[PDB]
């Protein structure tokens, strides 16, 4: 993407230049200037320039597109704020149902709520390697290995019979590890 | 990479002009990574895992492959990982919670927030004391700066109480870390519990370590300074110092003291519970009497943290977990009613003083919604995380005194007090006279919000999820012989 | 222990006290302006002869009672002694906050004092650097600077106590059945 | 399903990391297998009480003493206390 | 070097013309640094820690005493650039800032002073090179006499210096007398058994210690400090400060001193509360420069000294250099210029400074926070040193009062920053004359060390390892 | 494999350990009087003035 433009800007510049500035701007509140207040404004949200200009270009047309924007910016908004409408449309028209992106939603809505939902997912299934499943199979396992016999069992025997085991004798080796105690 | 993402900074910057897009950005990709990093975390092993040493004298500039170890330490176990994962979800709503707020010099204010954000993040992967005493003293001039900077009218006298009671405490911790060092020539997390100490000394270090411990939870009696800063403070210095900074205290207990002074601990635990109990009571009941909305949200996280103190100090494993899902908890619910007192209401009516707040719901009923179920999350509410932290804090608090916790039992009815006093005065009668109608809550406010909200109630419903981070924590600390 | 003998060494802090204020108050006869003779230097001492004998009963009588009634040395006696200083330097402002204000804290400040050693510069043979230090050997009792890998149990019953958790046996081992 | 070797305190050297951190996991992880036989006795507990009602006073007697035994002794315990204390001496 | 350099600088400076001034400092600048980057690699010889002693057994060199003799060249670099380059080409700064045809000649004989001083072997040695400083410290007091403060400082340095030296003098006379001996290395551990020389070796080592203002002989020197011209002023508190601490620190005369105790916890004490109430940036950072020689006080206690009195005193060095030039820099945004000699006096002048020049204001904050000591800034591993040392030895209660020293020395370094990160009315927009590019990037080089530095901590005692040991 | 790489770790650090208790003991250990003071003239027997020299002046 590649959408600069230099001498579009340095007529934009002139096209601010005959308007006041934009705090005093709509203080008014004649309906041409406001029209071309409209129009200059709505230049706000004609995105004017993509990646393949900013990583190449240099500093001059960098710093006079920055101040464009600057003063574009404060027109856009301050029609908007005083009047209570949108200035597309091009003569200032109310429709502000819609239409409307704040400058955070994309990263909010696509990168940080998709990483809290993946994290939220990620939770979920890691708990599954958690120590109580583990231990539940360790004891099944040495009761197996200690009394082969209860495999010989149906399955549904089978259950009952390693709890049977467990209650009866004491599976650990916390006190074998316990050497010095004697 | 570096030089490259350098010159994206750069230009972005050149263009832009404002840097907090980009800063949003960078800390989105932050969060993935880390999400990344915990999907390919090992959980069957009580081992650090992520390791990376810096500044050796064989690589002073890189990453160290040397088989003599000079520089800082950092890695990461399921427990710094827990905390890790609350910082990162925390930094860009901290970011997004000052979108449209700061107008004169905000380069420097988003540079400032995301610095101690990034700040703290290492502080959780440090791994020997020296790394970890460095991460986090670094904060305190960036607060400083911030605070003085961007805050309230009292903001000067805030900036001060923040760098010097916080040095103050750091002073005498960095005197145990000097007497550590000198005594054992070692500092790393990794094998201090393998040294054990004379009792005498022991019990010497431990008094350094705590009050530097007294001072940031912080406990009774040196908590005054956290309303003054926190009442002062921008919103994103309090979204952090109430979210993330004073996580670093519990952090602390359990990293750096627990492990080494063990015996020293049990013999000095019915002082904490002292100390504890006294935080928990005399805080509440101070916030009774509290004119300011911010003062009050910011005495309610003092006692919070009094019963997370006396979870982590009790010698069980069901209150070092309490300790932690509460740490957690507060982490989501603190920083979203800062959000409401000083983001919101703040932002509307320049003005924090409770006689002029009354009814706000015949205007802005989804503002006064939204105080509801953060009050009663605040005062912990089952199926919120803030009960199971509550909950699991005191039924270990009292199986290691039965009288203290028994008597911390009425925290409960304390926190249900101050907070329902604010919120009833806030939503209920007729529409102040003081104040003209605003605008209800905006989409970013509410999706900062709403993002708080189901954290706590994601970990309210179904604590567990926390469990195969922490199995191994819940028993790495307790001495029982 | 043996006492300290309270009255002489008191009367010896008596004298030492006056010729101190004595010194004190040549000094500030020197330094000050406007006119002054040889008789002014006590009119205009600002009792500061007082406050040094004062000071000196205080603290050196308060002390040795204080040693000798508990038969002990330690920071303590020195929290005491730190304490009734600051009751006499606390009168001098007249005021009973003031004069609390005084006593507390300048017998805090005496008792850190005290618990540090009562010593400006170092105790050089209990310091670490003249001390055995590092890991032990074979089965050698632990000292004030020296680290172990495991220490005795029976050690840990005694010092901690038994209860919550500390215990003459390991659970799993008492609770095995044969 | 991994199963990992059992490593005792008593008699690896404490400078081999890896013993000790296998030491440590093994004794956690004991005591985690201890929990498990409380948590199957508790179980058949209830089943038992479930299934005799008033009666359960007679025929869940052993249970009911087995489980409110094993209660105080079953419980996660850390190992710190066993790595640093020498029950010999 | 050093002595080629004063015998050609006194002919060269003799035939030249006033006007030529500066371009003769610029001279001596680059012959300093091509010394120090052609004749570094002698450090070679002192491998293993050998030491030599030269000149019949007068001078002794070591790997401590190359290190000092560096660091004396790098200061001596650093303060004659500030002489030999106008910050800005302005007749106000042509006013502000022309060096004195002998000044550079005062400053190369004040700083042969020092290093002999700091190689000193014998009593004779000591006392010759400490007098040739003195000397050479009040001339350089008085070589701006057309101010009356500075003449008037002259004349109290020259009599207080000239009491302290005689208690030198008769210092090493009773040594003398009771050893039949000049030289500290016919001490041994069984003559310091056998005789009692405490009350001998005090008396030198408070005769020595006066000259740099510990209390309760401080107020003279802060006086001095306050009432010289800014760029004397910067020259004259560090130099002497060095060389006398540093044969202090050689010495090692003073060992588990009582006395020396006492008047380094009242040192800490008055330096740290006396800043307080401080409005003058000059007295602010003279009771800065006493707390810190507190702090290297309490270094004379204990053997085994070096690596943290050389890492304090390089730290302090480079700080004290980065605080004086950004005072120097924010000459320019300021109102009112009190006088020629002082262009700025009052901390409350430099109000706003934020808003003229954001990036000094960033130095400055670095500079105090790295005097406040927050890691990882190199003030921070200064103290922490100074902690392992003392703590090691047993120095309890002077580790708690060094903490409390430094929390209350904070707030009159935090003052600085305070008003310079407040709001002015009236800020700049633009001016056409840019500050000199050789100062400015002395200035960036300094803070990036304060900044940067621990990052060869590993490496830097890796090295002290097989130089000291 | 999280075991061992831990495991390295540990033992840098512990060698990181004894080489600084090796270099506090070597700093303390004495050195001759040629690598501490002189190393040509290594004999620290002073022989004064040679003028008046007097058979007899000189004891071992
Ligand atoms: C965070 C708050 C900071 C404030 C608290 C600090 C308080 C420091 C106190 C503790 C400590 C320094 C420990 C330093 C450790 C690091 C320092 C920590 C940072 C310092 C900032 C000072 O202990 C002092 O306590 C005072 C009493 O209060 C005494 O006062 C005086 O009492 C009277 C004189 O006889 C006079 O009448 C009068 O002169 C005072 O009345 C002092 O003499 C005594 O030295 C203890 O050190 C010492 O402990 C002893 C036995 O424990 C060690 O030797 C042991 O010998 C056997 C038994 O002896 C053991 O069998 C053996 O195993 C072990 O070898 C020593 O080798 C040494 O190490
Ligand atoms: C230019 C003006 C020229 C004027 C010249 C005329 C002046 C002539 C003499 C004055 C010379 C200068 C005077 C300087 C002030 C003297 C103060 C002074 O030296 O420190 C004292 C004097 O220790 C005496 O034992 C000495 C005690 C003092 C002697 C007793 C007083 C007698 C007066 C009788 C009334 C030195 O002990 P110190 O600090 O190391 O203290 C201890 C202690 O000595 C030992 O137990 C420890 O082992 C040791 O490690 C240490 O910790
Ligand atoms: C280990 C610690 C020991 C040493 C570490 C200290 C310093 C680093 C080592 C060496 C320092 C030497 C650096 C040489 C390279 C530095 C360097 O770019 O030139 C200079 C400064 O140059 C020194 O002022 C040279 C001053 C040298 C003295 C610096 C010592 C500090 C800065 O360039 P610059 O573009 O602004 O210079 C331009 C340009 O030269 C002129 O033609 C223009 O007319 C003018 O507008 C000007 O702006
Ligand atoms: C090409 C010639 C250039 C050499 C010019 C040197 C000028 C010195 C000027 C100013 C002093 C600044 C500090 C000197 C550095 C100490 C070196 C050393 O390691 O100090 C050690 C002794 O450590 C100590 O006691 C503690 C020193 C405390 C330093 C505290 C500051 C640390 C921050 C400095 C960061 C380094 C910046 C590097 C930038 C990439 C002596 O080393 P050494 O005596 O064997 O001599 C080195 C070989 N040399 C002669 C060729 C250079
Ligand atoms: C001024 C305050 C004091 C400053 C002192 C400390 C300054 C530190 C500067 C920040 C740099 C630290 C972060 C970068 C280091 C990590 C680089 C790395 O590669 O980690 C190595 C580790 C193992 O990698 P390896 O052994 O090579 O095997 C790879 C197999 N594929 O690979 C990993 O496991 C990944 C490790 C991820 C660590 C997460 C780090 C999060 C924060 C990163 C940026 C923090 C910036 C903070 C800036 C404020 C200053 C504190
Ligand atoms: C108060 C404020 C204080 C601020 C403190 C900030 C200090 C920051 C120091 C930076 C050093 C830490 C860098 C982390 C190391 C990350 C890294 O590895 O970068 C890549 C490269 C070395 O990489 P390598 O050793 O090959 O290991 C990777 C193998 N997979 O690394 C390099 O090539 C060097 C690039 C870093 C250059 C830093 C320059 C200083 C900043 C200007
Ligand atoms: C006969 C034998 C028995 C007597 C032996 C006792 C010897 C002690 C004598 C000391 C006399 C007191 C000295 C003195 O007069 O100090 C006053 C002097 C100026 O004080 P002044 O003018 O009166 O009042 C100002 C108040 N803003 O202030 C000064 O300028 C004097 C400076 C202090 C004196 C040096 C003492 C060094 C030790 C200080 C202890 C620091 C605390 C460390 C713990
Ligand atoms: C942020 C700011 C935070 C700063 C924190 C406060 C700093 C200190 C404030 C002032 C505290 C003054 C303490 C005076 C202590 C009085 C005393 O004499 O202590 C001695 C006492 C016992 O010493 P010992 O002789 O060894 O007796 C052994 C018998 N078991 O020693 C003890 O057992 C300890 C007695 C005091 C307990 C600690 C008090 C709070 C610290
Ligand atoms: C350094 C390496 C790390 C940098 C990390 C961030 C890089 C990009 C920083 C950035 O985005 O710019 C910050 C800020 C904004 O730039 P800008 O718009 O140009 O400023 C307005 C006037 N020009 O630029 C500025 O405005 C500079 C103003 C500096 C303000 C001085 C007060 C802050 C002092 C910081 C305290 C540092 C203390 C250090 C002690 C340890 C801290 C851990």
């Amino acid at each position: 993407l590649r959408a600069y433009n230099e001498e579009k800007e340095l007529a934009l510049k002139q096209r601010l230049s005959q308007l006041p500035p934009p705090g005093k701007a709509f203080v008014t509140a004649k309906e041409a200037e406001l029209a071309e207040l409209a129009e200059i404004a709505a230049l706000y949200k004609t995105d004017r320039v993509g990646i393949l200009d900013i990583l190449l270009l240099g500093n001059k047309h960098a710093r006079l597109y920055r101040d464009n924007t600057a003063l574009l910016k404060d027109y856009y908004y301050n029609g908007r704020r005083i009047l209570d409408k949108i200035p597309v449309k091009v003569t200032w028209e109310i429709k502000r149902e819609g239409a409307e992106k704040e400058d955070w939603v994309n990263q909010m809505y696509f990168l940080y709520a998709p990483s809290l939902i993946l994290l939220l997912i990620v939770m979920v299934y890691k708990s599954r390697e958690d120590i109580t499943f583990w231990a539940k199979k360790e004891l099944d396992q040495r009761v197996l290995d200690k009394h082969p016999e209860i495999n010989d069992a149906p399955e549904n025997e089978r259950d009952a019979l390693i709890v049977e085991r467990i209650i009866a004798g004491d599976y650990d080796k916390l006190a074998s590890l316990q050497k010095k105690a004697t | 990479i570096l030089l490259s993402s350098l010159y994206l900074f750069n230009r972005i910057l050149a263009w832009q002009g404002n840097v907090k897009h980009f800063y949003l950005f960078a800390s989105n990709l932050l969060l993935l990574f880390i999400v990344v990093l915990y999907i390919n975390f090992n959980t069957f092993s009580n081992s650090f895992q992520f390791n990376f040493e810096l500044f050796n004298s064989l690589n002073p500039f890189g990453l160290s492959n040397s088989d003599i170890s000079n520089g800082l330490l950092f890695g990461i176990d399921g427990l710094s990982l827990t905390f890790i994962l609350l910082t990162v979800l925390l930094i860009p709503l901290t970011l997004l919670g000052n979108w449209y707020n700061i107008n004169f010099n905000s380069n420097l204010y988003y540079t400032l927030v995301l610095a101690i954000g990034l700040v703290i993040l290492l502080n959780f992967w440090a791994l020997d004391y020296i790394s970890f005493y460095i991460l986090f003293e670094a904060t305190l001039p960036l607060l400083f700066i911030l605070i003085h900077i961007y805050g309230s009218s009292d903001s000067e006298r805030a900036s001060f109480y923040v760098l010097m009671f916080t040095l103050s405490g750091s002073l005498f911790m960095l005197l145990s870390i000097v007497v550590i060092s000198i005594v054992l020539n070692t500092t790393n997390f990794i094998n201090h519990n393998l040294f054990v100490l004379s009792l005498d000394l022991q019990t010497i270090i431990w008094l350094g370590l705590f009050i530097a411990i007294m001072v940031k939870t912080p406990l009774f009696p040196i908590h005054v300074w956290l309303p003054v800063v926190h009442s002062e403070s921008p919103l994103a210095g309090s979204m952090i110092l109430a979210g993330l900074i004073l996580k670093l205290a519990l952090y602390a207990i359990l990293r750096l003291l627990l492990p080494l002074l063990c015996e020293a601990q049990i013999l000095y635990t019915p002082m904490i519970y002292i100390i504890s109990l006294l935080t928990i009571i005399l805080t509440s009941l101070a916030t009774l009497r509290q004119i300011d909305l911010k003062v009050i949200i910011a005495y309610s996280s003092i006692s919070h943290m009094g019963i997370a103190i006396l979870g982590v100090c009790s010698n069980t494993s069901l209150g070092i977990y309490g300790s932690i899902v509460l740490g957690v908890a507060h982490g989501f619910v603190s920083p979203a009613l800062f959000l409401i007192v000083g983001g919101i209401l703040y932002d509307r009516y320049h003005i924090r003083i409770v006689n002029y707040y009354k009814g706000l719901t015949t205007y802005m009923p989804q503002l006064a919604t939204y105080i509801i179920i953060l009050s009663f999350a605040n005062i912990g509410t089952p199926l919120t995380g803030n009960f199971t932290g509550e909950f699991l804090s005191l039924q270990g608090g009292f199986i290691r005194n039965p009288i203290i916790g028994g008597i911390s039992c009425i925290s409960v009815l304390l926190a249900a007090i101050y907070q329902l006093k604010l919120t009833n005065k806030l939503t209920g009668g007729i529409s102040s006279i003081y104040m003209h109608r605003t605008n209800d809550v905006t989409i970013r406010e509410k999706f900062i919000m709403n993002i708080l909200i189901i954290s706590t109630l994601i970990i309210g419903i179904c604590p567990q999820i926390m469990y195969n981070l922490l199995y191994w924590t819940v028993n790495n600390y307790i001495y029982i012989i | 222990f043996h006492p300290y003998n309270t009255l002489g060494l008191a009367t010896q802090s008596a004298m030492v006290g006056l010729g101190a204020g004595v010194v004190a108050a040549a000094a500030r006869n020197s330094l000050a302006t406007g006119p002054r003779n040889i008789l002014t230097t006590f009119s205009k001492s600002g009792g500061v002869v007082t406050i040094f004998t004062g000071a000196s009963i205080a603290y050196v009588f308060t002390y040795c009672s204080a040693a000798n009634l508990r038969e002990r040395k330690d920071g303590w006696n020195h929290m005491w002694a730190g304490a009734a200083t600051g009751a006499v330097l606390g009168a001098r402002t007249k005021l009973v906050p003031a004069f609390i204000g005084w006593t507390v804290l300048c017998g805090a400040a005496c008792g850190l004092f005290g618990w540090t050693g009562a010593r400006f510069n170092a105790d050089r043979k209990a310091s670490l650097e003249q001390s055995p230090k590092g890991f032990v050997q074979e089965d050698a009792h632990q000292t004030f600077w020296e680290v172990v890998h495991r220490r005795p149990l029976s050690l840990t019953v005694e010092q901690l106590g038994e209860g919550r958790g500390i215990n003459a046996v390991p659970i799993a081992t008492a609770t095995e059945a044969p | 399903h991994q199963r990992p070797e059992l490593v005792s305190f008593d008699d690896i050297n404490y400078n081999d990391h890896k013993k000790v951190r296998e030491a440590q996991e093994s004794y956690t992880r004991e005591q985690f297998i201890r929990l498990e036989a409380l948590k199957t006795v508790r179980k058949a507990l209830e089943k038992c009480y479930e299934e005799s009602g008033p009666n359960h006073f007679e025929d869940c007697k052993n249970l009911a003493e087995q489980y409110l035994d094993m209660l105080p002794t079953h419980r996660l315990q850390g190992y710190l206390g066993y790595q640093r204390n020498d029950p010999s001496k | 070097m050093l002595i080629l350099a004063i015998i050609s600088l006194i002919t060269f400076v003799s035939m030249s013309k006033l006007s030529d001034n500066r371009a003769i400092i610029r001279l001596i600048n680059i012959y300093l640094i091509l010394v120090l980057v052609l004749d570094s690699f002698l450090y070679l010889l002192f491998l293993n820690n050998q030491t030599y002693t030269v000149m019949g057994e007068l001078l002794i060199f070591n790997s401590f005493t190359f290190y000092i003799d560096m660091l004396i060249y790098f200061i001596m670099i650093v303060i004659s650039s500030l002489y030999g380059y106008n910050l800005y080409n302005n007749n106000l700064y042509k006013t502000l800032f022309e060096p004195k045809k002998e000044l550079i000649i005062l400053f190369l004989i004040n700083i042969l002073g020092a290093l002999l001083i700091v190689h000193s072997n014998d009593f004779i040695t000591l006392f010759v090179a400490i007098e040739l400083q003195s000397y050479s410290i009040y001339l350089i007091t008085a070589i701006y006499n057309s101010s009356y403060k500075a003449s008037k400082a002259s004349m109290l340095y020259f009599f207080m210096g000239g009491i302290l030296s005689i208690l030198i003098a008769y210092s090493i006379n009773t040594y003398y007398s009771v050893l039949n001996s000049y030289t500290l290395h016919s001490l041994d551990s069984l003559i310091i058994n056998t005789l009692d020389l405490n009350l001998i070796l005090i008396a030198l080592s408070l005769g020595l210690l006066f000259k740099i203002g510990i209390a309760p002989l401080h107020k003279w020197l802060i006086s001095i400090y306050e009432n010289t011209p800014i760029l004397i002023t910067i020259y004259i508190s560090l130099i002497p400060k060095i060389s006398i601490l540093s044969y202090l620190v050689l010495s090692n005369i003073s060992i588990n001193s009582l006395v020396i105790s006492i008047l380094a916890i009242l040192t800490l004490l008055v330096g740290s509360v006396g800043g307080l109430l401080q409005i003058k940036i000059k007295r602010l950072l003279a009771f800065s420069g006493l707390t810190n020689a507190g702090y290297m006080m309490l270094l004379l206690l204990l053997n085994n000294n070096e690596f943290s009195y050389l890492y304090y005193i390089t730290q302090y060095s480079i700080s004290h250099l980065a605080i004086f030039m950004i005072i120097i820099f924010s000459i320019y945004y300021i109102n009112y210029i009190n006088n020629q000699y002082n262009p700025i006096i009052y901390v409350n002048q430099l109000k706003g400074l934020i808003h003229d020049n954001a990036y000094l204001v960033l130095s400055m904050a670095i500079v105090v926070f790295s005097f406040i000591g927050i890691p990882p800034l190199l003030g921070f591993f200064g103290k922490l040193n100074i902690l392992m040392s003392i703590l090691n030895n047993g120095y309890y209660f002077i580790s708690i009062v060094l903490i409390v020293a430094s929390l209350i020395s904070a707030l009159y370094y935090l003052y600085l920053l305070n008003v310079s990160i407040q709001d002015k009315n009236n800020i700049l927009i633009n001016s056409n004359e840019t500050v000199s590019s050789v100062l400015s990037y002395i200035l960036s080089s300094l803070i990036i060390l304060i900044t940067f530095g621990f990052i060869y901590n590993s490496l830097i005692i890796d090295i002290f390892n097989v130089y000291f040991n | 494999d999280i075991l061992n790489e831990e495991a390295k770790i540990v033992q840098a650090l512990n060698n990181q350990r004894e080489l600084t208790i090796k270099m506090h003991e070597l700093k303390r250990e004495e050195k001759d009087y040629a690598h501490s003071y002189s190393p040509l003239f290594s004999d620290p027997v002073p022989q004064g003035g040679s003028i008046g020299k007097a058979p007899g002046s000189s004891r071992e």
